[PDB]
């Protein structure tokens, strides 16, 4: 147990045991929150739903800041666990990519409390790599909605568990993982992931259009 | 909404509105165009075709909106702005009113929460920050600022006590600690109150400085909003 | 005076509760609705699916990475309930002691970056409490047995069953998680526990032959007793058998208000089903909770008598409401 | 017509383009999109409450007071004897 | 014995009581009003800032749900108004359950809203009202309600209940019912038998907790 | 922020330029001066003190245990602790996870050096304390545990262990340690100012950075983990194709001798 | 090698009498000396207080600190930085003890001498100068507190621009009350007592001696520093390292012969290499020795 929450019994333990793609987008749908976004993937693979909220702009007060910043949780799926340290290094690149295309200027004081909830991922057949454009995808959906200035919609494909995010038609890139993929991929996944980005651009452009 | 011969009707993040520098004759005349962004837009940089290139680039969903601060003819300054709950679009500044209530009166001044931000009215907004949601901050009124008619000897607990709701205007976004209000102006003060110093009936406004009680039959002094 | 003017201008209901809740709240009262703009007995409708997130969702797919028990998502209004029921292990009438409880985590987000709130803490508490005293679960059904898996060297294993030396039970807990909170959340996550609860499956479960002479040598760096007998036992969900479960102890759950209407503070004791709004959250000082179940049985009710005048005849109605929607949600989901 | 406005061309129907406009086939399972439009209470994804038009009444019960409302926010007697006693006192200050 | 009371006896503190109903055993302070922390800071309101400690081992959620409780009675007991922007911190500490704390809390709850009272009458905090709450269990043997129950009797129970009730004009006249906390099974003949019953239970003990204010207050405050 | 605003455009155009010139004055090709230290706990398998020029120093300790490896899916645990952070700021965890990756079985580091019988492998417990930090410290980590891991010894196994040799747990010669041989990566990082491409920042360079590129030599060739960062938050920009291009040529090019002259003290 | 740098050791975790150098210990007996600083007592018999040598500074043989944190005095001109913005005063960090104290009295200002400014603000104060920003600042008052009032007053006092940073121990400096000069290939020093050095180009303020008043505390950096300008100040911050690094003291001329003297190397970040830091230091020791100071 513990002061802060229930835990229940102490001395027991868990259980032991025995494009390519079509991401399909949903926002303003749930209220409380400056703006919401779904992202739910479907391939062969793997089926996946991501939640996100985005609140605030937030003033942070009694202090005055150069500019503003961003946070960035994720939380643990109610159907996939992770380490907790790889959750903090996926919130730490993406934080460095939202960085470089949030615009941060126009708001001085400001904290802005992105949330991000992989809620589902279920296989029908790392993993954590496969999840970043959904993630990307949902996000930016969210800072659109919401009224937070963008330089671009910022977007990724997956390549060979190689994750390249781009913005600007394919020209810049704001972000580079690659993890556990083979040796001299870089000249196939670049032109490929081009090839998500450009076609995952355009849906969020179009959900952004019904509102 | 076209503005010349060259603006997009309907704007989203990454497009954009127009280039840097423009031109048309009117009156068989040159006139160089001189585009700046303003909120909702920024002037990105961008290299293309072998040369730098700065142009317009609408930041938010929403209509593409002309407005000013305004070769052998005049460079015209045309400002750019895309306008599209809406707390995550606007932040305490200047020339946006605020909606907030005293959580705690002092001898020149008053601390005074923000529950809510006005668009810059018709078009209004609501705070994201609640009490219930949780995280508060909060700005001052001074005693410089209540009236602007006597000012500097009308205190504040003369015209204002704790829980009073006021609307004012932030003057400043001044220190880092606080955001600067004035309640000066004659559309400013408090919204509502309760009656027997915050404990009574609700009470409106019925003069620009008493508030009638509906359950005690009294007067009780103020500062007032009025439309 | 007698002229009139210097009441501001009109304010949007939202912006009008942020101003004042008690002022928003009365006002529209009086054209008998509530301030979420709906009639006072009218609720929130209530949409479940149900196996899109258990284990269990399919037949031909049984994945080492899940886990979970029964599962529910609900969506009431734009709050929306998320509930996963996940077990453990633990060697070991009308009597309380006898009935056992979910060890929930109740865990709300309104904004807030911490998880471990004042608001949850004390939900998922009182939720422990609330399972506790309808007697939903005896604890003759997490205590199972097990049989025996022994390995033959004729290159096949034998997992033997028993018709499903030491003992076992289970223990239940829940991850509830919330998004976007905008009233009373209590009903919600009641409401979800029980479509949940009544998906639960459990594993089986199985050890080796001489169990209470298998070895442990874990601990190291003794000081005596590093060298012991333990017993040891995996779980496989190659076979699960359902829930033995109490039906007739199944509640539902709604939610009441009471509230008074008077003419010269928007310048009797009026009756509100269910709480929607941030304005009816802040203001709406007595309320009465209820679980009722749907035959005339009652597991809870708790009045909170914030301040206002409660006749009885209020709490004689919400009685009645809080069973028939009990039977509504009942047979709404047939289950 | 000038070499700026062909690039600027070229770039903007390259963005417009990019994003072409194809519908999108749900497909559905979580029934979000149906949440999306909670609507009045003969909706979809609501109960029943009221026959009637729910958010009609309401409606129109805000569309009463705010042309009144709004245009006469100054045009009252109680507001007209009181900005002369604004204005005379503020004529001083200009002056 | 039934039930005995006692104020006065911390010395420290701004006032304080201890209430003992037969096993269990709750003393109380009430420290205030004092300084508002900034997180507890209300503007026209008093704040209230509840701890319940157990005697056996160390408060957890538990003590929440109980402050909640506590929370909720005490809002409209004590007059908000009376001090703006102050804090009160009223800190429950429990000596003897005498019972079994996770899973009964009727004797508990009972109990510490009435040394509340007290606690707060010794301090000279603003009341509206006299509040007391009794404890009401049924019993299985004879499927039938017994009043102010033992230890033994709370084992053998199937259901239990706490009332409370707001006393006004002469202490007699029931002004609001600010709790009504049924836990296990009822049906509405036994829940109207047990405000009927609640009431006259109730009254009694507003009666002797009356008596006792006066007793103890009197070679206090003389002429 | 810590600098000034005139500091940080002189910066910016004097990296941004052709020579690229900057407070140490170096080339991109160019590491500043490092101090080895080592073997200073008889208590420990290995150790490792660095003390590097901007007065940052990580202390880098290798203890050990043998386990039963068909229970287990790690054998390299790192532990990361920065002195004046606790043990749950967002820096702290995420740098524990991109030397866990790096440092990761099969990937760029031996599975095979740290087994005595096919059974029975040593789980090493890197435990990483960092005395002061004010500029990244994951290059000079990964620096610390190549000498580390060449200075580990580890007991030397008794007797040649099989996996049937009695069905008893594998126990050491009392005295006599085996040299460990094991090759980890070496973590560089490169920063991008401009369109200028440049090996090593220092503190004064990453505040001015756009971004930079964190990649890995393993082995004789780049291999995974790669993976961009933004040095700071408030001079960020984004970056080409070509650039990245550039910056894989460029390790590719001055890892080799550095791992050499590193390797031999 | 020709790429890195590593100073090689292996097997360990690194590599006669003085006056007074443990508190504790019988200083003097005397009744009429040992009563300043560095020094308690019980009676007159005072048993240090600090570690140091006894010498005779002002009127009185006293323990003086061996090394310690930069102290403050009246006439002293340095260099330093805002820590923090109030509402009446910037809080300077000088390396001190504490934080120095400059305020609005004491504060000239772009746009005028002491103009664009009409009331206190806490935002007036901050859009001058800025958390981090660097100036050159002379002192004004020395209070008993460790606070130190200063002030800028000057047109060629206030920011510090078009430079990079250096920073040293603030006693392997001359001592004295300016040591702000001139240097060759035409770039400037700015030199306090604190141990921060700024190397600038030089400009009209420093190019006067051999001015500004719109630019005083106003950002701007020069498009029109160039290559060469640059490079002369990354040799010369380098070889300043190498003076610092050999604990001796830093005068002009020794900047000059060492900046000199660093030439037969023709790659600048040749010279951060220790064995060139102490070829440097020894260079100049030489010249010491051999010109006869």
């Amino acid at each position: 147990q513990d002061r802060r929450r229930l835990l229940g019994p102490a001395a027991a333990k868990p259980m032991a045991f025995s494009s390519e793609q079509e991401l399909s987008l949903h926002t303003g749908f749930i209220e409380n929150c400056n703006g919401s976004a779904l992202v739910e993937a479907r391939s062969l693979g793997h089926q996946t739903s991501l939640i996100s909220a985005v609140y605030g702009p937030r003033s942070i007060r009694g202090s005055f800041t150069s500019q503003g910043t961003i946070s960035i949780q994720l939380k643990n799926g109610l159907l996939e666990k992770y380490n907790t340290n790889e959750l903090k290094e996926v919130s730490s690149f993406l934080m460095g990519i939202f960085n470089s295309v949030v615009n941060l200027s126009r708001y001085p004081k400001s904290g802005i409390d992105i949330f991000v909830y992989l809620t589902y991922d279920k296989d029908l057949t790392s993993q954590i790599s496969s999840l970043i454009p959904h993630c990307i995808t949902s996000i930016t959906l969210a800072l659109a909605d919401a009224g937070i200035e963008l330089v671009d919609m910022a977007g990724a494909g997956e390549a060979n568990g190689t994750v390249v995010s781009f913005i600007k038609n394919g020209e810049e890139i704001v972000g580079f993982w690659k993890d556990d993929g083979d040796d001299e991929d870089l000249l196939e996944c670049l032109d490929r992931c081009k090839e998500q980005y450009n076609r995952y651009r355009d849906l969020m452009i179009s959900c952004l259009m019904n509102q | 909404m076209a503005c010349n011969f060259q603006f997009p009707e309907i704007a989203y993040p990454g497009k954009l509105i127009c280039p840097q520098y423009g031109t048309e004759n009117k009156d068989g005349e040159d006139i160089i165009f001189n585009y700046v962004p303003g909120p909702g837009t920024k002037l990105i940089q961008y290299e293309h075709n072998g040369r730098t290139l700065e142009a317009i680039t609408a930041t938010l969903v929403g209509t593409v909106r002309c407005e000013e601060e305004k070769t052998r003819r005049t460079v015209k300054n045309i400002l750019v702005s895309v306008l599209p709950n809406d707390f995550a679009n606007n932040l305490p500044k200047e020339g946006d009113i605020v909606l907030t209530r005293v959580t705690r009166l002092s001898l020149q001044r008053a601390n005074v929460e923000i529950l809510a931000v006005e668009d810059k009215a018709a078009t209004f907004s609501v705070s994201q920050a609640s009490s219930d949601l949780g995280e508060t901050f909060r700005g001052i009124i001074r005693s410089q600022d209540v009236r602007s008619t006597d000012r500097d000897r009308v205190k504040v607990i003369e015209c204002f006590k704790p829980g009073d709701i006021v609307r004012a205007q932030v003057l400043s976004l001044g220190d880092g600690t606080n955001y600067y209000l004035t309640t000066a102006r004659n559309d400013l003060g408090v919204v509502f109150a309760r009656a027997a110093n915050g404990a009574g009936g609700l009470m409106y406004a019925t003069d620009w400085q008493m508030m009638t009680s509906p359950v005690t039959g009294a007067t009780e002094k103020r500062k007032c909003a009025k439309p | 005076l007698e002229t009139i003017e210097i009441h501001p201008i009109t304010f949007p209901p939202e912006v009008l509760a942020r101003i004042s809740p008690e002022l928003s709240l009365q006002r529209h009262l009086s054209l008998g609705i509530r301030p979420c703009l709906r009639k006072y007995e009218e609720f929130r409708d209530v949409a479940i699916e149900n196996n899109t997130l258990s284990r269990y969702a399919d037949a031909g797919n049984i994945d080492t990475k899940n886990n979970i028990l029964g599962s529910n998502v609900l969506k009431s209004g734009k709050t929306i309930v998320i509930t996963s029921i996940t077990g453990g292990i633990i060697e070991e009438e009308d009597i309380i002691a006898n009935y056992a409880s979910v060890y929930p985590v109740v865990e709300v987000e309104r904004g807030r970056v911490g998880a471990c709130t004042d608001e949850e803490m004390t939900i998922s508490q009182k939720l422990h409490d609330s399972i506790l005293h309808s007697r939903i679960l005896p604890k003759k059904a997490l205590k199972v047995k097990a049989g025996v898996r022994s390995a033959n060297e004729d290159g096949t294993f034998s997992v033997l069953y028993p018709d499903e030396k030491r003992k076992w039970s289970y223990v239940l807990y829940a991850k509830i998680v919330v998004l976007s909170r905008t009233g009373p959340v209590f009903d919600l996550c009641w409401n979800s526990l029980m479509y949940a609860l009544q998906s639960v499956k459990l594993p089986r479960a199985f050890i080796d032959e001489r169990a209470s002479d298998l070895r442990m040598t874990i601990r190291t760096r003794g000081r005596s007793a590093t060298i012991r007998e333990t017993y040891e036992i995996i779980c496989d969900q190659t076979k699960s058998v359902p829930l033995m479960i109490n039906a007739k102890n199944i509640a539902f759950a709604s939610n009441y208000g009471i509230v008074e209407l008077d003419p010269e503070c928007q310048l009797n004791t009026v009756l509100i089903a269910d709480l929607d709004t941030e304005a009816e959250e802040t203001s709406i000082h007595s309320t009465i909770s209820i679980l009722a179940a749907p035959s005339g049985n009652y597991k809870q009710l708790t009045l909170m008598g914030g301040g206002a005048k409660i006749t009885p005849e209020m709490i004689k109605r919400s009685l009645l409401l809080s069973r028939v929607r009990a039977d509504d949600l009942s047979t709404r989901f047939n289950i | 017509t000038d070499d700026f406005a062909f690039t600027n061309f070229i770039i903007k129907d390259k963005k417009n383009s990019l994003s072409t406009s194809i519908p999108l086939s749900s497909q559905n399972s979580s029934f979000l999109s149906l949440k999306k439009h909670n609507n009045e209470l003969l909706g979809i994804f609501v109960p029943c409450n009221l026959p009637k038009t729910t958010r009609k009444v309401a409606i129109e019960n805000f569309n009463r007071p705010s042309p009144d409302d709004i245009i006469q926010s100054a045009q009252l007697n109680a507001f007209n004897e009181k900005l002369e006693n604004l204005n005379i006192k503020s004529v001083p200050k200009a002056e | 014995m039934s039930v005995q009371a006692e104020i006065g006896i911390l010395d420290h503190v701004d006032g304080s009581s201890e209430f003992v109903s037969q096993d269990t055993k709750v003393i109380c302070s009430v420290t205030g009003p004092i300084e508002p922390k900034a997180r507890q800071e209300l503007p026209t309101q008093l704040a209230l800032e509840i701890i319940v400690r157990p005697a056996k081992g160390v408060a957890t959620t538990r003590e929440k749900v109980l402050e909640d409780k506590l929370r909720a009675v005490l809002t409209p007991l004590i007059t908000r108004h009376c001090y703006p922007r102050q804090l009160c911190q009223i800190t429950c500490q429990i000596l003897e359950s005498g019972e079994d704390e996770a899973e009964f809390s009727l004797r508990e709850l009972s109990c510490c809203i009435n040394a509340a009272f007290l606690a707060l009458v010794d301090a000279g905090i603003a009341l509206n009202s006299m509040c007391a709450s009794i404890p009401i269990a049924i019993i299985k043997d004879t499927s039938d309600i017994i009043v102010d129950p033992t230890a033994e009797q709370l084992k053998i129970s199937l259901s239990v209940h706490t009332l409370a009730l707001e006393f006004v004009n002469g202490g007699k006249v029931v002004k609001n019912v600010l709790l009504l906390d049924s836990n296990g099974d009822f049906n509405e003949d036994q829940l109207f038998s047990l405000l009927e019953l609640g009431e006259q239970k109730c009254q009694e003990l507003v009666t002797n907790i009356r008596r006792i204010i006066q007793d103890n207050i009197s070679p206090r405050l003389v002429v | 922020m810590s600098l000034s605003v005139a500091e940080k455009s002189y910066l910016y155009d004097s990296l941004a330029s052709t020579p690229s010139i900057r407070p140490d004055g170096r080339l991109p090709h160019q590491f500043r001066p490092i101090e080895i230290f080592t073997d200073f706990l008889p208590s420990s398998n290995g150790s490792s003190r660095i003390i590097a020029s901007d007065g940052s120093e990580c202390i880098v300790s290798i203890k050990s245990k043998v386990v039963d490896h068909h229970v287990e899916n790690e054998l390299l645990q790192v532990d990361v602790d920065i002195a004046g952070q606790r043990d749950d700021a967002l820096v702290v965890e995420t740098i524990t996870s991109l030397l866990n990756k790096v440092l990761k079985s099969g990937s760029g580091v031996d599975s095979s050096k740290l087994q005595l019988t096919k059974k029975y492998s040593f789980k090493i417990f890197v435990d990483v304390l960092v005395i002061s930090s004010h500029s990244h410290p994951i290059s000079l980590i990964s620096f610390a545990i190549y000498s580390a891991l060449n200075s580990t010894y580890l007991p030397k196994l008794i007797s040649a262990f099989d996996d049937l040799e009695v069905e008893e747990l594998p126990t050491f010669h009392d005295y006599d340690m085996v040299k460990l041989d094991i090759n980890p990566p070496l973590v560089f990082i490169l920063a991008v100012v401009g369109n200028n491409m440049l090996l090593d920042p220092a503190a004064n360079e990453s505040e001015v950075a756009n971004n930079g590129l964190i990649i890995s030599w393993s082995n004789g060739k780049i291999t995974s983990p790669i993976r961009s960062v933004a040095l700071n938050d408030s001079n960020v920009k984004s970056f080409k194709p070509h650039l990245l291009k550039q910056g894989l040529a460029m390790v590719e090019k001055y890892a080799p001798d550095v791992v050499r002259s590193l390797e031999n003290l | 090698s020709e790429v890195i740098t590593i100073t090689k050791r292996n097997g360990a975790f690194q590599n006669s009498d003085s006056q007074i150098v443990t508190p504790g210990e019988l200083v003097t007996d005397d009744p009429i000396w040992m009563r300043g600083h560095g020094t308690y007592f019980l009676d007159n018999m005072t048993y240090s207080s600090v570690a140091g040598t006894v010498s005779r500074v002002n009127r009185l043989l006293s323990v003086i600190p061996l090394k310690g944190r930069y102290a403050p005095e009246t006439g002293d001109h340095v260099v330093g930085r805002i820590a923090e913005v109030g509402n009446k005063r910037w809080k300077v960090d000088i390396g001190g003890k504490q934080h120095a104290v400059l305020m609005l009295g004491s504060v000239n200002l772009p746009g005028g001498i002491l103009r664009r400014k009409s009331e206190s603000d806490e935002l007036q104060m901050r859009s001058f100068l800025k958390e981090g920003d660097l100036l050159n600042a002379e002192v004004q008052s020395l209070f008993q507190d460790g606070s130190a009032s200063l002030h800028t007053r000057s047109l060629k006092y206030g920011k510090l621009r078009n430079g990079m940073f250096c920073q040293v121990p603030s006693s392997l400096i001359v001592r004295a009350k300016n040591h702000t000069h001139n240097l060759p290939g035409n770039i400037t020093v700015v030199l306090g007592v604190n141990g921060y050095i700024w190397l600038r180009k030089t400009s009209q303020m420093d190019l006067a001696r051999d001015e500004s008043s719109w630019q005083i505390y106003s950002d701007e950096n020069d498009p029109s520093i160039s290559n060469n300008i640059r490079q002369a100040i990354c040799r010369y911050a380098n070889v300043i390292k190498a003076l610092a690094f050999c604990e001796i003291g830093i005068t002009q001329q020794r900047i000059v012969s060492a900046y000199e003297a660093s030439m037969v190397y023709s790659n600048v970040g040749e010279l951060i290499e220790k064995n060139v830091m102490e070829s440097i230091g020894s260079d100049i020791l030489t010249a010491e020795k051999m010109r006869g100071n």
